[PDB]
């Protein structure tokens, strides 16, 4: 009956800022995989992506929020959320 | 039997010391309540992983941590257990001797 | 009788993206012949191909579907589709 | 009883000047989480953060107040309070 759906994705520029949405019917989030970060409001995240994305969530909606600042093109790529695998979204970055 | 025990005892003592042959042995009984990052609801791949760090993955993805903490562990608990062989054999040559000056009927 | 055709080629700039489509009457992609990427949804890509290429595919059209982003002159290349071979399309970036 | 907020933070650009507030109904500073500075008036900072940074603190208001001077994109960080932890206060750097 779980079920794991993302949203907020698209395509932002340089520099930008980008806010990922998992609804929820521990999380942790990955990217394509490739392991990005975790939360419990204990947050811990990959050096490859440290200082640049914030995770915070409220049961109150049931629903985890990836704050990305500053995105690249470099980290173009389609991201999912693991509490079963989540769907995913695709990030392009031009 | 003293040279038959002095055989063995220093390749036990040494391999014990040097921890590497314990951790390769005993890396996949490690605990996981202790650390929040191996949940795994799968439970299996966190085995699959557990007893994969300790041998030669690498792959910094700053779990490495976690591994760098029960390595020392490992390494900690071997040391000590091989002190704690070299003293029971030591007691136990001790006794032993003791034992056959006092059952020895001969002068 | 089972026959696979390749579409969505064509000519496309620097940064751009393309759809490659192949439609079938486990499944793997080559260009020309260097391996590519693998589905089977457990999704597999080459490293000199990583963080580029996205593969899906679905049952209900019997077609696999190869997103790419990003393309450069230098992967400039036909390429197939192996489950058999696939006849392969010409793709060209200027 | 005892809560502590977290005020004055934002975006600022590249050569400005910020002004951190923590309300308290020895004071420490973290970024993310890092080490930042300490008060008791005797000061304590970082060297990675040495002379960019002042804290003072006054006991009529009940706050803590840390001047940042110069701050870069570098340092674009979330910034908390320890005492118990505050809340944190987002603070990018464009």
């Amino acid at each position: 009956q779980v079920q794991l759906v993302e949203s907020g994705g698209g395509l932002v520029q340089a520099g930008g800022s980008l806010r990922l949405s998992c609804a929820a019917s521990h999380m942790r989030w990955y990217r394509q995989r490739e392991w990005v970060a975790a939360i419990y409001a204990g947050t811990h995240y990959a050096d490859s992506v440290k200082g640049r994305f914030t995770i915070s969530r409220d049961n109150a909606k049931n629903t985890v929020y990836l704050q990305m600042n500053s995105l690249k093109p470099e980290d173009t790529a389609v991201y999912y959320c693991f509490v079963y695998i989540g769907q995913g979204t695709q990030v392009t970055v031009s | 039997t003293g040279r038959a025990v002095i055989a063995p005892l220093t390749w036990l003592a040494v391999t014990l010391l040097t921890g590497t042959y314990y951790e390769c042995a005993a890396s996949e009984f490690a605990s996981v309540d202790h650390y929040p990052m191996f949940d795994n609801v799968s439970a299996s791949k966190r085995e699959e992983i557990l007893a994969g760090f300790p041998c030669c993955r690498s792959a910094p993805s700053d779990v490495i941590l976690v591994r760098d903490e029960i390595a020392l562990l490992h390494r900690y608990q071997s040391q000590m257990l091989g002190w704690i062989l070299i003293t029971l054999a030591t007691i136990a040559a001790l006794v032993s001797c003791c034992v056959a000056k006092c059952c020895s009927p001969l002068t």
